[PDB]
């Protein structure tokens, strides 16, 4: 069985050194023919290809990227390294590990993936989410929950309302922090005379709050 | 690089549907050794890229005969013979002959139902938000089909550009609609300088936008 | 250049 395992650091500053380890089994990078490489992808973006290092220490960089990239590995322990000086926000990523050969035996292709490893690159501090209630304007009505400014990432939301409820809770997106909204749309019985609460946590800060809808 | 041009970008379906997806590239994929290393990828959602066809036609371990791969030079197509539930997600064609290795933009398939017209909730900022200086006015599209929704800002009439942020959903699981949340932000005193604000939206279902607005002096 | 392949 093949496995290829990406470590890195997580969250790194903006102009910091990147420094990326795939830790590989089933295969050894001393067999001629057989390369690792890495290739990334920005949340809810395309691949982006990066580096290959070859059995014999021939590499591939992104040409657009050469300046930054350094590709290197260790046969004997198994292990391929990846270095990018001064990333920026953009470096932000996915960066998945991968096996390629450069002969039909061993597979010429892009078939054993790594689960990929995330990194962030901010300058952002911890910063605790503003938690904000949105009440409707003066059969089912629709609430709200908007929460706004706050690293890292995650934050969880859940509602607490008084039988059928449907709930839309969106994507966080940058704004150096993140921010993200959810809907409720309960029935009409149910607000305003019963209590309906959002309810975010954001554990980084150690945050959490249960913010009532107060009705207009 | 050699730009892998995929059409469409978007491709909903029914099930047990056809369905097929081109890809054309800069320049010709054949390698200096004759072949030509046209390759095509799956991801899923929280999954990493698998890969389904090699070299052009070849369907790789695991891959049903539904799928085929055909083309030559610049000129590539997939194609899934009936579509099934395993089959949705971000299929990518991706060249590698020539450096650096480049993927195509990614094509989803989706699924297709039933026209849905969005319903649309507008949120004057919160007492919350004012009290520390902020005024963000939000706006929930949801439950729509299909994905392809005009959102505009209106403030006293006039349309508007700047501090607008938004976040869409997936294909939900349940219904198979989309769903849009909105949001603009002021400063608190650029939102006490004006009184009429509207969240306005155009959708295939009709031909009128769904305007949905309040007014700050009412609140 | 193009990537390596036998």
């Amino acid at each position: 069985q093949v496995t290829l395992k990406e470590s890195g650091p997580g969250i790194l500053k903006p102009s910091q050194t990147l420094s990326l380890t795939c830790s590989f089994s089933g295969f050894s990078l001393s067999t001629s023919g057989m390369g690792v490489g890495w290739i990334r992808q920005p949340s809810g973006k395309g691949l982006e290809w990066l580096a290959h290092i070859w059995w014999d220490d021939d590499r591939s960089y992104n040409p657009s990227l050469k300046s930054q990239l350094t590709i290197s590995k260790d046969t004997s322990r198994n292990q391929v390294f990846l270095r990018i000086t001064s990333v920026d926000t953009a470096d932000t990523a996915t960066y998945y590990c991968v096996r390629r050969a450069h002969t039909t035996v061993l597979g010429d292709w892009f078939a054993y993936w790594g689960q990929g490893t995330l990194v962030t690159v901010s300058a952002a501090k911890t910063t605790a989410p503003s938690v904000y209630p949105l009440a409707p304007v003066c059969s089912s009505v629709t609430l709200g929950c908007l929460v706004k400014g706050y690293f890292p990432e995650p934050v969880t939301l859940t509602w607490n309302s008084g039988l059928s409820s449907g709930v839309h809770t969106f994507p966080a997106l940058l704004q150096d922090l993140y921010t993200l909204s959810s809907s409720s749309t309960v029935t009409s019985s149910t607000w305003p005379s019963q209590s309906i609460t959002c309810n975010v946590a954001h554990p980084a800060s150690s945050t959490k709050v249960d913010k009532k809808i107060e009705p207009r | 690089d050699v730009l892998m041009t995929q059409t469409p970008l978007s491709l909903p379906v029914s099930l047990g549907d056809q369905a097929s997806i081109s890809c054309r590239s800069s320049q010709s994929i054949v390698h200096s050794n004759g072949n030509t290393y046209l390759e095509w990828y799956l991801q899923k959602p929280g999954q990493s890229p698998k890969l389904l066809i090699y070299k052009v036609s070849n369907r790789f371990s695991g891959v049903p005969d539904r799928f085929s791969g055909s083309g030559s030079g610049t000129d590539f197509t997939l194609k899934i013979s009936r579509v099934e539930a395993e089959d949705l997600g971000v299929y990518y064609c991706f060249q590698g002959s020539h450096v650096p290795l480049t993927f195509g933009a990614g094509t989803k398939l989706e699924l297709k139902r039933a026209d849905a017209a969005p319903t649309v909730s507008i949120f004057p900022p919160s007492s919350e938000q004012l009290t520390s200086g902020g005024a963000s006015v939000v706006c929930f599209l949801n439950n729509f089909y299909p994905k392809d929704i005009n959102v505009k800002w209106k403030i006293d009439g006039s349309e508007r550009q700047n501090g607008v942020l938004n976040s869409w959903t997936d294909q939900d699981s349940k219904d198979s609609t989309y769903s849009m949340s909105s949001t603009l932000t002021l400063t608190k005193d650029e939102y006490e300088r004006h009184n009429s604000y509207t969240c306005e939206a155009t959708h295939k279902t009709s031909t009128s936008p769904i305007v949905k607005s309040f007014n700050r002096n009412e609140c | 250049a193009k990537f390596r392949h036998d």
